């Protein structure tokens, strides 16, 4: 593996960072906002397809000049600010309308889209600061209780999050051990310990505090961290409808929400690390 | 420099009418604000790298849509 | 105006369930969502100093946040809860303009002295959920009620109440 990180100005044309994507507009997400990674002093942002470019703090930096050929609006900006973050925001609803569907494509480059001239652009590197990709797996070992007068169900199971954060990487020699593990502390508590973003989650329906057992969040030097927790949690079940008891079919919905927005982390892929529902000895009530 | 709050840092006056006139227009805006300020100086955008000012005396805040949801100056 | 007028805090409350009613002890356990929203210019900040636009304090009560940062905040209470309520997803986040908002999905067991089961089962009862502010009317006042969500939730099933 080849190592990246921080330690203690030629041939910049080949390392062109330019990439594009297509988007869909509907429902509430009429307004679109995208970030970008830190840039070199000489980098100039070209925006092509209203739209506006500000910094991370929202201070306006550039607007778009409407050139009729190619339709839409063309925007361009440059700055020499060293460590800073830039944001591009596009609004598609300047007036009240029925709408219901909109197809849109953009052209984005951090130094020179003119050199690439759009096209397939294989060597382009995405510069939208894309959301981290966290896989999630959940298994149910038992449904220990169902309080049907209070409409809740207590369930035991295992949960496993796995995400790659390069900023979380470290030199293995500084601590000796290869994997850095934070035991019996929630993801939020670990994010408090080390001032870094982590995909804190919640069950969105639990009443009272769940019993977390064997929970540990361990990080690998490459940066692929993973969190494991055997929970015993009492979820709330409004969807219970016992009007047809005992011939009823019920939905036990265990919903793991992320306490961070879709900008930061998103549940990419469900992980079948273990049988989703466990088979145990006995007829069992449910 | 910024101490507290969201504050964004010849003859002197306070033409606040230009603010309302610019707000009346459909908010280029930075260029027009710069031109009006020159007709009537530098601004700050970050902590630790505030833009400096060059002055020469031979004889004796800003506006921002700091929210990222809806662009409103 | 130079009277240093009390801050205007809007409040919204929604009820998702009435999970329990202990009628011998005269209490009712209710789950719901609560959302406070107030504008405090002194709470504003420069967005660049921390990078993120909104400054959020997670899973900590308004009083705990007021302890963390030595500023006045509209700490509230339920005025009738027995025991400690279960606060879920509670977060207080501040916008650089200064408009802060607090959100909390509570599961709280309120006390109901007003229960009068002398006409059971033909009785009509009042479930009174009273959010008091722990600051006087000089500091903060509940200005406007916010209908951010349906006040009483509709859920599948006949339900007891
Ligand atoms: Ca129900
Ligand atoms: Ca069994």
């Amino acid at each position: 593996t080849y190592t990246t990180g921080s330690f203690q100005s030629l041939e910049i044309k080949p390392e062109a960072h330019v990439q594009e994507l297509e988007i869909r507009l509907d429902k509430d997400t009429r307004y679109l906002t995208q970030h970008t990674r830190n840039l070199q002093p000489g980098d100039t942002f070209h925006a092509l397809v209203r739209l506006r470019l500000t910094d991370s703090g929202g201070k306006p930096l550039a607007f778009g000049l409407i050139d009729q050929p190619g339709e839409s609006v063309e925007l361009n900006y440059t700055c020499d600010q060293d460590i800073c973050e830039l944001v591009v925001h596009v609004d598609g609803t300047d007036g009240q309308k029925d709408s219901g569907e909109a197809v849109y494509r953009l052209l984005v480059g951090i130094n020179a889209p003119n050199l690439r001239e759009s096209g397939q652009t294989p060597v382009g590197s995405s510069v939208f600061l894309e959301s981290d990709l966290v896989t999630v797996g959940l298994a149910v070992d038992q449904i220990v209780g169902v309080d049907q007068r209070s409409e809740n169900f207590s369930v035991v199971g295992t949960l496993k999050l796995s995400w790659h954060d390069p900023k979380l990487g470290f030199s293995p020699d500084q601590c000796g051990c290869t994997v850095k593990s934070f035991e019996d502390a929630s993801i939020r508590a670990v994010a408090g310990e080390i001032n870094l973003p982590l995909p804190s989650f919640s069950f969105y329906n639990q009443q009272g505090n769940r019993w977390s057992q064997n929970q540990v969040i361990f990080v690998t030097p490459d940066g692929r961290a993973s969190y494991f927790e055997r929970f015993t949690v009492t979820l709330q079940a409004p969807d219970f409808d016992f009007l047809a008891y005992p011939f009823d079919r019920q939905k036990f919905s265990i919903k793991v929400d992320l306490a961070v927005p879709t900008n930061m982390f998103i549940f990419n892929e469900i992980e079948r690390f273990q049988q989703v529902v466990g088979d145990q000895l006995g007829e069992e009530e449910w | 420099q910024n101490t507290g709050g969201n504050l964004d840092p010849a003859e002197e006056i306070d033409p606040a009418v230009s603010l309302g006139q610019v707000l009346e227009k459909a908010l280029d805006l930075i260029s027009e604000l710069t031109a009006v300020a020159d007709r009537i100086w530098d601004d700050d955008g970050g902590k630790g790298y505030s833009a400096s000012l060059e002055f020469t005396i031979p004889r004796d805040s800003t506006i921002t849509n700091q929210r990222l949801d809806k662009f409103q100056p």
